[PDB]
């Protein structure tokens, strides 16, 4: 019924490893850029 | 700087720039704690300017 069975699961593997590796990196990159807004501080200084 | 004789000048100093240092700490040109640079920003917004 599914001759591909094997190759398809060998693929599923490579997929997770890469997927894991890549999602990690991209999370860092996303965090790294947003860091500028995340840390960011602000004050209201009317000229009272 | 101008029309002046280094000599006359150097003398006037000797005369009015008196007081001699005793300890060594007095003739020690103190080194300043280094100032750290930081890539960052400050935004003072006033659209009324
Ligand atoms: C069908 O054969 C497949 O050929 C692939 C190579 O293209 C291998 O990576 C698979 O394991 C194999 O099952």
């Amino acid at each position: 019924a599914e001759p591909e069975h094997d190759q398809r699961k060998r693929m599923g593997l490579k997929m997770l490893l890469i997927s894991a590796l890549l999602t990690s990196l991209l999370y860092y990159m996303k965090r790294h850029k947003w860091s500028v807004l995340k840390s960011r501080k602000m004050a209201y200084r009317p000229p009272k | 700087a101008g029309g002046i004789s280094h000599k006359e000048l150097v003398d006037a100093a000797r005369q009015h720039f008196s007081g001699v240092s005793f300890t060594y700490k007095e003739d020690a040109v103190p080194i300043l704690p280094r100032c750290r640079f930081t890539g960052s920003e400050i935004r003072a917004r006033d659209d009324a300017l």
